């Protein structure tokens, strides 16, 4: 059990049983306590597990079109960087099939089906697998485990069929996220100080590591 | 909601709701009888 | 010992079944009325949260939420300030024009007549001139369009929302525990580093980025509409840089300690800017800055959970000498527990704070355009004081609450506390000779300049020209601030305010902004009024506190309670000891003390320092330099004071400021209203009352809430609260009629 | 580098971040009065107790001494 | 209210301008204004910077009253 | 009249508030604010959604029917919108005070039927014509129910009923849609249907 930072509180509650445990929690925000909303310990272990997940996405859509922009076949016109995507109109906007404010309402709606019921998942395990949902309902009954409900739809393959495998593929995950995390950051302090794009940046420090814009510190859009 | 009935029905917010309404009434009718000393239809 | 969030979920249930209780709060109350004194006792008692409840942490939680309504209201009451800032002002013709235009952010619609209170305040505006001072801080903050008043006015409503939602939340949702409201060196840590320190630095940011610049766009007379909007001078650095060339570096001489390089836009000038007449931008940024600093660090002081830094009762403990015995010992567990102590610390330094901000607002003018709006300064000062005044007389009544509830030697003691008490006698006895003393040789001496004067021996008086009584310290106090810059400040340009540094004078429109106060017999006198006042609501306020517990009349006093009216005719007769009538006798000398301060400054200004200036420089005061001569009598107060200033009030009939006419003579009719109150007593009333219920009985109209007189302490809160209600309004009509007229 | 005042800052900083490391200062596991052995609940794998909060404290103290004299330094000459 | 409406009545009558009671004491702003207020004006000049006259006496008992009514509160 | 447990909710794992037994037509446990929290309300405000719902239904088909045939060349009506502005045989205020009184008499039964159920079933002129209905906002008779469809057993009615109470939501929330939108945009209903559908992506509400 390597622990990292631990101190008396952390150690007082984080057991080495939640996936990814270090026993790191300097803040106590884990803590067992004062419990409230949204400091639940549970509550924030479900988080980092999302906040981990979306941000392995961001992380890999963030610089890919970059990249394939840089050498590939994507078209230029379309191989942007994450932030002139149109994602932040003053650093850059592209015109897609719909107002980029239409597409903020169209994956809001999507997104709401998918996170309320997901969330109906949090509240009551097993009740998205109840009403009537045109079918699809057996694989969001959930496995009583909210952050990991598996199913067919969320866990189609199966892996970690044992305790064993499926424990390491959760601190694989946990750690993934957490590395993932700090990618989606690094993303964007680097965009706003460099401002060439996170993969062009790391190019720029790559024939040139002497650049280390660290020491410089300018900022342009 | 039968207890937020209740609330409304408590002596200040009945007097501000019918002070109210007597306000807006005198207001609107020196708006289309403005000034008069005299009940000048006789 | 482990600092840490803690709460409970659901503690109070959300429900109107209460809403539909009144009095559901008291035991007493929730059972209805049988008289009408009921319907008083309910508002009386509805924020008293200790007498609901014995439990620490429930009277914490309504604590709590209840700031957040506070703040829920703040919020939407600035929603209000910009929002008519947005949709009913002329903020963007003064903004051309300002030392012209005048400021207007209210439009009163044309029912019963009251349209002529939409005057010409200018920029083809009609409207009622205001005298907050909106203008000149959203003009120093760089605000040019209505459309971004508009958005404030709409993050502040969304704020507004937020704070009434998080007062629900933690009062009926996740509610902190005691031990987390007693965490009081995490609270300090986080509210000097946090709260003001990056609230400073944020502010710093914005100014920076945004103020600086617009306002030298503004400044060097460009139109607003052609200034660049202000996130393209975070964009381009060039709009920057072209303004402050400093901005081409990249922040690396903030890394490598090259910050002297920053003296463009970081300054340390000090005096004010003569374009705008208020203080330097530069000087204010550079000052949220190191104000920023040593908040942070100050916010590292206290201990929390990584065994650095302080513990308070530590520090406490160690702090006793040879005359106060074991002091300090026990004050952490105090200050810990009541929250009448701590209301009682905060309401007078508050207090004490609000009135610092009125001097140093008016003598260092921070924002541009400020100085010469008479209006809004005189406005500024005299409401800054009323705050101050209300928030320490306060103080002394929530003192007075921790010692009748609070306050328990076999519990919690404390030595200090132990050994005032133990000659409490000897404190109030010479404080009562210092009011007597000062009385005597402060107005004293007015009514001696009155008594020669009007013998015809103005030479016997106490004046410049007679028997001088020369205010030898200040004079050479304000002199060695003159001399400061260069000598004592080497860094500082200018004096530190120019009421101190002689010559400077700063005009702005042909008005004046500041130059030199004199200062003399007059203003001697005056300041010894000032000491007279403040130390008899002192010897009022501290005597109620003293004296609460017991006294050689009643050693039984405490048990009595805070408010009471009396302990009976007895012993020569009792009324008024209760430490309530004290804070209530107080108010009064807060009125009087505040009157006298806000007449002097009125007096002054418009006497020695407010006024035109020729193209040649000749300076004409809106008074002839009459304050010397006609302030050190009371007839000259009378006269060339009060008799000659209410002529703008009681000549503003027929044009736009007949509202402050209506409000004069309205604020006398409620302050001699008061008088009704203050000089009689409820037998009378409640016999009259018989008499009336006896003429209602015979039509079969009593009501079955039985009529009663008020309380004789009710009674005496109506008075004294229509008393200051009635001065107050009177001073504030006359005040604004007077300055937006010859202003 | 590029400066002396690299030479002025790691010399408070490197003097606090040793003051701290070893003893003859307030580290978290030791409390002063006008220095005595406290624990801090906060485990550190360096051997002496010197944790990771008074190792940040000891650089911002070295950086406050280090600004301060640097600053001390060009404003005279 | 008795004596204010005397002396005011006759105070205008004595100087020809009856009009200035019978316009200015239908608003009580009338009587602070042009009854008192005006009034005053050669009374709390009785002594003054610039010297006195024989409204001294009358001036500083004046104020006198002003003090002992105060006294009283 | 028969309590549905298990039925589909508007807020699926929510729990339906115990008011809402779903023993009503059109019962999906919707009452976040417990505005039919008592059940005096409820019947009250169930009176009301069944008028509201219908008058929004006949609403729905005279903005959406004549501007749907007028936008073809079939019809000359004018648009819904300034449909009052127009001069008819007679002034407007004439036909409001005529409505008024007629419309008087109607709302004036139905609220005495509300008050008092059954008591206002029979023609006060012929009294043999009278009125088959047994539940509140339902009346029957000939004149109501002439083809007889509303006299039948339960779970047809209320299956029928549950038609007629959503279709009344949906036309609702239609009619105030075209209010909006002729406020927001400048044209019919219609105009926004095609603007939208020749191009989804961008003529919407952002389009302004
Ligand atoms: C459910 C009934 C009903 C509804 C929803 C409306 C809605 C409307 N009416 Mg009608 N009206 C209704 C009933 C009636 N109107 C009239 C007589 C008029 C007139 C005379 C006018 C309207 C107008 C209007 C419009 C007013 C514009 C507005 O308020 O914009 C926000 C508006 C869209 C006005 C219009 O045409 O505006 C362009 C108008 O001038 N209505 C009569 C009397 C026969 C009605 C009787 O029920
Ligand atoms: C949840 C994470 C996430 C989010 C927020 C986005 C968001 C976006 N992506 Mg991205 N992307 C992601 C993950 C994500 N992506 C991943 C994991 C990859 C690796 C395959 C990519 C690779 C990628 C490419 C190659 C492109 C985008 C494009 C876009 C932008 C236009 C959307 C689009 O393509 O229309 C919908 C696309 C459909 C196929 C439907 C948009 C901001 C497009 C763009 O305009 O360039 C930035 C585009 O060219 N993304
Ligand atoms: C840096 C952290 C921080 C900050 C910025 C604040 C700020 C504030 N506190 Mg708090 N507090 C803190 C930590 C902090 N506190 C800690 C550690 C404790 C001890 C556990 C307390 C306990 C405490 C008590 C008991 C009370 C306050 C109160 C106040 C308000 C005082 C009035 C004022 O200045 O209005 C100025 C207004 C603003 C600056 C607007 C910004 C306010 C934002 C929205 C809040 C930002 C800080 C907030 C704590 C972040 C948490 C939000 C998140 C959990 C969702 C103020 C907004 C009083 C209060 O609650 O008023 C309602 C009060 O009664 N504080
Ligand atoms: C103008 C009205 C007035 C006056 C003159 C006073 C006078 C005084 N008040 Mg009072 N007060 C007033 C209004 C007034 N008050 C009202 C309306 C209230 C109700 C809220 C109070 C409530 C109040 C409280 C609660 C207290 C006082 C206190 C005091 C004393 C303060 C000490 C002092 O200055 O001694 C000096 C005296 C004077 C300045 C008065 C003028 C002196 C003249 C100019 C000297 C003339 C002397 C001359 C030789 C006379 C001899 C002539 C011969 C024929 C006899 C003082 C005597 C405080 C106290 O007790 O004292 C410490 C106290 O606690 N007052
Ligand atoms: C007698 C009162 C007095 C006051 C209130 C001030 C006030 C001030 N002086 Mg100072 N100074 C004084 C006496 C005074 N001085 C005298 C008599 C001399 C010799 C003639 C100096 C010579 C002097 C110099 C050389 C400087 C100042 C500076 C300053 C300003 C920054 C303070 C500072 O340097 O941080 C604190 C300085 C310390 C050494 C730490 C001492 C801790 C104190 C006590 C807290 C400040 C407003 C600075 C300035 O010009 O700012 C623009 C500056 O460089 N003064
Ligand atoms: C041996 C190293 C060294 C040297 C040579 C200097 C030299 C200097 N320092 Mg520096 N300083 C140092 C280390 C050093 N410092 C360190 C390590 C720190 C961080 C702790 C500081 C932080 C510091 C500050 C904050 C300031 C200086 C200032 C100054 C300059 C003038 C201060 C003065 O004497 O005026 C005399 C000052 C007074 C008489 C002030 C008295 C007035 C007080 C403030 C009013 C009373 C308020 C009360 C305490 C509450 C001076 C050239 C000042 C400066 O920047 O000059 C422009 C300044 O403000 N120093
Ligand atoms: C699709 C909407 C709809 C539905 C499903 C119902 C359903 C019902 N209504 Mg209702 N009603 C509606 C619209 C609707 N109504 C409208 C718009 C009004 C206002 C004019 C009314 C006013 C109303 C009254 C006053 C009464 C009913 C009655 C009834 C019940 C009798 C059975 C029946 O005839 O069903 C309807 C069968 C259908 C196939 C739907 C009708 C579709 C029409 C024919 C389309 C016409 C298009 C248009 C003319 C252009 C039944 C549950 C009666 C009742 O309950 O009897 C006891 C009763 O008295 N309704
Ligand atoms: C501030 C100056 C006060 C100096 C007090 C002198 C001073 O500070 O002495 C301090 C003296 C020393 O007390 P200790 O040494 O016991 O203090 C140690 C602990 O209490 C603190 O850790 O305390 C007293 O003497 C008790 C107070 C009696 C003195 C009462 C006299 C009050 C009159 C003051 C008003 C006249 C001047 C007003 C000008 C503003
Ligand atoms: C949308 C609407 C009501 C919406 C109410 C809602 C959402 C309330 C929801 C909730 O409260 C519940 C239930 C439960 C609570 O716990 C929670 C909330 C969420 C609070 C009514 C519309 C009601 C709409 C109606 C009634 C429309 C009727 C139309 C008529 C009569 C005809 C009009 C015209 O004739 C003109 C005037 C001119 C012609 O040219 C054209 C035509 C159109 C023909
Ligand atoms: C634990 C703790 C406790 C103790 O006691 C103390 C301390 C230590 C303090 C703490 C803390 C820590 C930390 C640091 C944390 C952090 C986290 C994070 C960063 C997250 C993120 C997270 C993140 C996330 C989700 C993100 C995501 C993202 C995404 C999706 C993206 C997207 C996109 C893309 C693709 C592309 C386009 O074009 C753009 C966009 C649209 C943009
Ligand atoms: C473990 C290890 C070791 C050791 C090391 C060391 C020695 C470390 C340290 C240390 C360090 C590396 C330090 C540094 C630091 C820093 C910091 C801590 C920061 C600070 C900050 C801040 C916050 C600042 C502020 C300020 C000031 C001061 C004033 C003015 C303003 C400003 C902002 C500038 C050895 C080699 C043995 C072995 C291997 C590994
Ligand atoms: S007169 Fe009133 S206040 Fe005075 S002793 Fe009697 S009851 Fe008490
Ligand atoms: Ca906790």
């Amino acid at each position: 059990r390597p622990l990292w930072f631990a101190s008396k509180q952390s150690l007082s509650y984080l057991d080495g049983s939640l996936p990814g445990d270090y026993g790191f929690d300097p803040l106590g925000l884990s803590d067992p306590e004062g419990t409230g909303g949204f400091i639940e310990p549970r509550w924030l272990a479900y988080g980092e597990v999302i906040n981990g997940r979306f941000a392995m996405l961001g992380a890999v859509g963030a610089i890919a079109p970059e990249y394939l922009g840089k050498v590939g076949l994507i078209p230029q016109e379309t191989a942007l960087a994450w932030f002139q995507t149109g994602v932040i109109p003053p650093a850059g906007t592209y015109n897609y099939w719909a107002d980029n404010y239409t597409l903020f309402v169209l994956e809001m709606a999507l997104m709401g089906f998918a996170e309320h019921r997901r969330f109906q998942d949090w509240a009551k395990p097993g009740s998205m697998g109840k009403q009537y949902f045109l079918g699809l309902e057996k694989g969001f009954g959930g496995s009583g485990n909210p952050a990991y409900p598996g199913g067919p739809f969320f866990n189609p393959l199966g892996f970690g069929k044992d305790e064993k495998s499926l424990k390491e593929l959760k601190l694989k995950e946990v750690k993934n996220g957490r590395l993932a995390m700090l990618a989606i950051l690094g993303y964007f302090i680097q965009g706003l100080v460099t401002g060439v794009g996170p993969y062009q940046n790391l190019l720029d420090h790559v024939a040139d590591p002497v650049n280390n814009n660290v020491l410089t510190s300018l900022k342009f859009h | 909601m039968r207890d937020l009935k209740t609330y409304l029905s408590v002596a200040p917010v009945a007097s501000t709701l019918w002070f109210a309404a007597l306000a807006g009434l005198l207001i609107e009718i020196n708006r289309f009888f403005p000034d008069a000393l005299t009940f000048p239809f006789f | 010992p482990e600092v840490k969030i803690l709460v409970d979920r659901d503690p109070i249930k959300t429900s109107f079944e209460q809403w539909a209780k009144p009095g559901h709060f008291s035991r007493t109350i929730a059972k209805g009325p049988d008289t009408t004194t009921w319907i008083w006792n309910l508002h009386a008692d509805a924020h008293d949260f200790d007498s609901h409840t014995s439990d620490l942490e429930e009277i914490s939680r309504k604590v709590f939420s209840a700031h957040f309504g506070q703040l829920s209201i703040i919020f939407l009451w600035l929603s209000g300030m910009y929002f008519h800032g947005a949709r009913f002002s002329n903020y963007e013709a003064w903004l051309n024009d300002p030392t012209h235009i005048r400021p207007s952010a209210q439009v009163v619609w044309p029912i019963v007549g009251q349209e002529i209170l939409n005057g010409d305040v200018g920029g083809g505006f009609r409207g009622i001139q205001i005298t907050s001072g909106f203008f000149q801080i959203w003009r120093a903050s760089g605000i040019t369009s209505e459309l971004q008043l508009y958005c404030t006015a709409i993050g502040a409503l969304v704020f507004a929302a937020l704070m009434l939602f998080a007062g629900w939340f933690h009062y009926h949702k996740a509610a902190p525990k005691l031990v987390w409201f007693q965490d009081v060196e995490s609270m300090l840590n986080h509210h000097l580093a946090g709260l003001l320190g990056l609230g400073s630095l944020s502010w710093a940011g914005h100014q920076v980025h945004v103020s600086l610049p617009i306002n030298q766009f503004l400044n060097a007379g460009v139109d607003p509409k052609e200034i660049p909007l202000p996130h393209e001078f975070i964009l381009n650095r060039d709009l920057l840089a072209q303004l402050y060339p400093s901005f081409a570096e990249g922040a690396t001489p903030f890394f490598t300690l090259n910050w002297s390089k920053y003296a463009d836009f970081l300054t340390f000038r000090g005096g004010l800017d003569p374009l705008t007449g208020g203080l330097w931008l530069t000087d204010i940024a550079h000052h949220h800055l190191a104000i920023a600093i040593l908040f942070l660090i100050a916010g590292h002081m206290y201990r929390t959970n990584w065994g650095i830094g302080h513990g308070i009762k530590d520090i406490l403990e160690a702090h006793k000498g040879p005359f106060t015995g074991q002091g300090h010992k026990g004050l952490y567990e105090i200050l810990t527990t009541s929250w009448h102590a701590q209301l009682s610390i905060n309401l007078a330094m508050l207090g004490s704070l609000t009135i610092i901000v009125a001097h140093h607002m008016y003598a260092m003018p921070p924002y541009p355009y400020l100085a010469t709006d008479y209006g809004t300064q005189l406005s500024l000062f005299t409401h800054h004081m009323w705050i101050g005044g209300f928030l320490i007389v306060g103080a002394a009544a929530h003192a007075a609450i921790f010692m009748v509830r609070d306050y328990d030697p076999t519990t919690r003691y404390n030595d200090l506390l132990d050994r005032v008490l133990r000659h409490r006698d000897a404190i109030i006895s010479h404080l009562n000779w210092v009011c007597i003393f000062l009385g005597f040789h402060s107005f004293g001496l007015y009514i001696h300049n009155d008594t020669m004067s009007a013998l015809g021996r103005p030479q016997d008086m106490f004046s410049d020209t007679a028997i001088q009584l020369q205010p030898v310290f200040a004079q050479w106090i304000q002199n060695t601030h003159a001399l400061a810059p260069g000598t004592t400040a080497p860094g500082a340009t200018t004096s530190t305010s120019l009421t101190w540094g002689g010559g400077d004078l700063v005009s702005v429109g042909g008005k004046v902004a500041l130059l030199p106060i004199p200062l003399g017999t007059a203003d001697f006198l005056v300041h010894h009024i000032h000491a007279f006042t403040i130390h008899v609501t002192v010897l009022i306020l501290l005597k109620g506190v003293l004296f609460a517990r017991s006294s050689r009349l009643i050693p039984d006093k405490a048990n009595l309670g805070f408010r009471f009216p009396c302990d009976g005719p007895g012993r020569g007769g009792t009324c008024q000891v209760s430490a309530w009538d004290h804070v209530f006798l107080g108010l009064f000398w807060m009125y009087n003390a505040i009157s006298v301060v806000i007449f002097h400054f009125s007096w002054k200004m418009q006497s020695d320092v407010w006024g035109s200036i020729n193209d040649q420089g000749v300076v004409t005061h809106i008074t002839g330099g009459n304050f010397a001569q006609s302030s050190i009598t009371i007839n000259g107060w009378l006269r060339d004071f009060l008799w000659a200033q209410a002529s703008q009030v009681i000549q503003s009939y027929g044009s736009s400021l007949s509202a402050y006419g209506l409000f004069f003579l309205g604020a006398h009719f409620v302050w001699a209203f008061s008088l009704m109150f203050l000089f009689s007593g409820r037998g009378y009333w409640q016999e009259l009352i018989e008499s009336i219920v006896w003429a209602h009985n015979k039509l079969k109209v009593a009501p079955a809430t039985q009529p009663r007189a008020l309380s004789i302490v009710q009674g005496r809160a109506v008075g004294v609260t229509h008393y200051l209600l009635g001065g107050i309004a009177t001073t504030w009509a006359f005040f604004l009629a007077r300055i937006i007229a010859v202003g | 580098i590029g400066s002396p005042t690299n030479l002025i800052m790691v010399t408070s900083t490197s003097l606090m971040l040793f003051a701290g490391r070893f003893g003859l200062a307030p580290s978290a596991n030791r409390k002063a009065t006008a220095l005595e052995a406290r624990d801090s609940g906060l485990q550190t794998g360096d051997p002496a107790g010197f944790t990771l909060a008074d190792t940040l404290a000891c650089g911002v103290v070295g950086h406050i001494i280090g600004v301060g004299v640097v600053l001390g330094l060009k404003n005279i000459g | 209210w008795v004596t204010f409406y005397w002396h005011w009545k006759h105070i205008t009558l004595w100087q020809g301008n009856v009009s200035q009671f019978n316009e200015s004491s239908t608003y009580l702003m009338g009587w602070l204004r042009d009854y008192l207020w005006l009034n005053s004006s050669q009374l709390i000049n009785g002594y003054n910077p610039f010297g006195m006259n024989s409204l001294s006496v009358w001036a500083w008992m004046f104020l006198f009253g002003h003090l002992v009514w105060a006294t009283g509160f | 009249t028969v309590a549905e447990p298990d039925r589909p909710l508007w807020f699926p794992g929510s729990t339906p508030p115990p008011w809402l037994d779903g023993s009503l037509p059109g019962d999906f446990g919707f009452d976040p604010l417990g505005l039919g929290s008592d059940p005096e309300s409820l019947r009250w405000n169930v009176q009301a959604e069944l008028v509201h719902s219908r008058w929004a239904m006949l609403g729905a088909a005279g903005i959406f029917i004549p501007e749907f045939l007028t936008k073809l060349g079939i019809l000359n009506t004018p648009s819904w919108y300034t449909a009052g502005e127009q001069e008819y045989f007679t002034d407007t205020t004439t036909l409001f005070i005529v409505e008024l009184v007629f419309i008087g008499w109607a709302e004036g039964r139905r609220w005495a039927d509300i008050l008092n159920p059954g008591c206002v079933n029979t023609d006060p002129i012929f009294p043999n014509n009278k009125l088959t209905g047994t539940d509140v906002g339902y009346p029957g008779g000939l004149w109501f129910d002439p083809l007889g469809w509303g006299s039948a057993s339960p779970q047809k009615l209320k299956e029928l009923r549950t038609k007629e109470i959503k279709n009344g939501r949906l036309a609702m929330l239609a009619v105030m849609g075209a209010w909006f939108q002729h406020i927001y945009t400048g044209t019919g209903p219609i105009d926004n249907l095609f603007a939208h559908l020749a191009d989804p992506g961008h003529a919407t509400i952002f389009a302004a």
